[PDB]
């Protein structure tokens, strides 16, 4: 019911300039706003499909020659939104899921299908280095729920050959659980 | 029919004032922005003050100066940059250039409050010389400095 | 009235070594001291022109073959000093000014001219990646004040062709305001 | 009396997967667990030689083609363990020592000989960029103690030609001392 | 202490007079002939006359002009050529340049009767513009023309 927008610029200032412009262009929440190597700027916005489409259109139209890349993901799970902008609480210790995929695009799509195909809770989605670098999703819940989610996510990214590795970790060590929770 | 821009400043032995008017056709073409493509013509009035340290006579225009211009509308936040070209009109010689306001493709440079910042350099950059003799010599040229003025753009005149 | 000194070393240990030596050599405050990719060390000092000149001289003289680069910026606004080492308080969120330039040298000179050429308050100066990488200045104040400062800063960095982009943002979104502050 | 284990993987997910597996394989403490450029994963474990050997063996056997590098350092000072994972308490500011070496392996070996060859306290050992990048050791104590440690460490790394630079800084400035300790 | 060269001429809305004096040191160096290498400094005084057709105000100096100089001694037949550079002195802005006379390696440029010919071109050649609007426009720039003066060199002053 929601949509995720991604915009990459070659200028840090223009990224911030477009950030203010896009937020004012429509009713959308800022998910990510940071500089990427070597000197690019990455912006991520969330909200309704209509608002996101207009915001992405406005941003690209004013990006000029500084535009690196742009993408709009429609029909995305709402649990994915705060998982990207921050972290969802992982009170469950029964099982933890981790799925790493190439590019944030593949990771987002895998998580969306995973969440809709199970009863597991998506903990967080982390981008190690930009929208083109390795990205990973974190799920939590019952052992059966986590496995189903991981399987669904692996199939999505695997169909495009963008799947890096998958692992289901039931009863995680106290030291490993903390790193997973704080990561 | 010239519109004054802010208050004039007196420094480096020269008076620096800014004014805007209707677009003009300058020769040769292919340099200054087309009159039909512009909304206003910005001109910088530079005359030497009394007892100028560059040996310049009072009232005489300051030539061979390198002057860039920056106009930003505080309402929209839009900012543009350009250079002023030396030219002659019926009202004498000055640095002027046609600038698009309402007709600006980027927009945001319409009617409202605007701030002008000019960057002026020494004429030595343009190959202008200066005597340094005991009898007819003059003082050193002013270091590069910026001036700020505030004015409200009422639209194309 | 103040001066900024910059020293870059190729060794992390020597950088720390040069830091203690320089600080004891004269009355100067440490603005920046961190390791940069792939294994260099960046040091930034602030203070009087006399003190900064002596400190930079001492550091370079003891740097040896580990010296990467050095630079001294005289006649800089005092508001620029804490803007690099940290952030100045912004009681107003009404409008923000941002000017990004290539290399910290151009950004520093632009910020100095901006503060001296307006009544706006300089929020912070950020170096994304080293003294040779993209750097940015942050200004805050009235809409008229911010525009003039940004315009002034744009001309300075633009004169060296190191200007990336300039933007004046009046009434920033609450989400954007937080990003600006952070 | 302790041992240090290092495992590097080419996949972030596999790194997290191997982390949980290694921790459950034996009684060892996780010293480091983070992603390294451009997309590798670094894991560091500490403990007894027997436990460390089994964990590293288990990790390597299941790493497959994703294995980047592995190393085991035996007979290491126990003060080195928390110095890598964190920072050791130093109530005294009288003298500080800094020794930068190529690769964390050389830095670790230098630190081990340093601690055993003096009465100085090892503050921390920092890896700037991976186990193969520039690493540095931090020592604290009496002027005579720090010098001996620095001399001892320099000889260790210098024998392999992996020593970058050594410096003894007695009575460090308040701004520099805090930065060195809190690094 | 300036020595006048012949009679001044009034044409193209500008007054053209010639004068000679002691050699001067001009900044930046490496452009004009060294003062120690020269014997006299020739300066061209160009001011706009009343009702100038280029919109130039009376008394104002003419800038951005391209002016070449030719000096020939009728006694020896020796002839040399050069260009005049725009510069500012204590007596205001003008076109001047240090020139070797007696110190000329080629010789023949000593004391005697000499004729001076200046070649002046339009300021459009140096990128100077001119308004052509109905309200503030001005007439076309004067075509390139030459002026001749005759004077007796009494030696380096």
């Amino acid at each position: 019911s929601q949509a995720i927008g991604i915009l990459e610029l070659t200028s840090i200032a223009k990224g911030m300039e477009l950030g203010d412009a896009m937020l004012k262009s429509a009713n959308v929440d800022l998910l990510v706003s940071k500089t990427i190597s070597p000197g690019k700027f990455l912006l991520m916005l969330g909200g309704d499909i209509g608002a996101i489409q207009q915001a992405i259109e406005t941003g690209t139209s004013q990006a000029g020659e500084m535009l690196v890349d742009s993408l709009v993901l429609a029909n995305i799970h709402p649990s994915v939104l705060p998982a990207i902008s921050g972290l969802n609480s992982v009170d469950k210790r029964q099982a933890v899921g981790i799925v790493e995929t190439w590019s944030v695009a593949a990771c987002i799509s895998a998580a969306d299908l995973a969440v809709k195909g199970s009863n597991v809770t998506l903990v967080r989605v982390h981008m190690a280095f930009g929208i083109g670098g390795k990205c990973y999703m974190v799920v939590a819940g019952d052992v059966l729920d986590v496995a189903a989610a991981v399987a669904t996510a692996s199939l999505a990214a695997g169909a495009k050959g963008l799947l890096v590795y998958a692992s289901i970790i039931p009863r995680p060590h106290e030291a490993m659980w903390r790193q997973m929770v704080e990561g | 029919g010239e519109v004054p821009i802010g208050d004039p400043k007196e420094l480096n032995g020269m008076e620096i004032a800014a004014v805007y008017l209707q677009p003009i056709e300058m020769e040769p073409r292919g340099i200054d922005l087309a009159a039909s493509l512009a909304d206003i013509h910005l001109e910088a009035d530079i005359h030497a003050l009394k007892n100028n340290p560059n040996g310049f006579p009072e009232g005489f225009w300051m030539p061979y100066l390198t002057i860039a211009y920056a106009l930003a509308n505080a309402d929209t936040g839009a900012i543009k940059t350009g250079t002023l070209m030396p030219m002659v009109a019926d009202d004498g010689p000055h640095y002027g250039a046609n600038i698009a306001m309402e007709k600006d493709k980027k927009g945001g440079f319409g009617v409202g409050t605007y701030a002008l910042t000019f960057l002026i350099s020494n004429p030595e950059k343009q190959g202008f010389g200066r005597h340094v003799d005991e009898e007819t010599g003059v003082g050193k040229w002013f270091e590069p400095f910026v001036v700020t003025y505030f004015f409200k753009y009422t639209g194309t005149p």
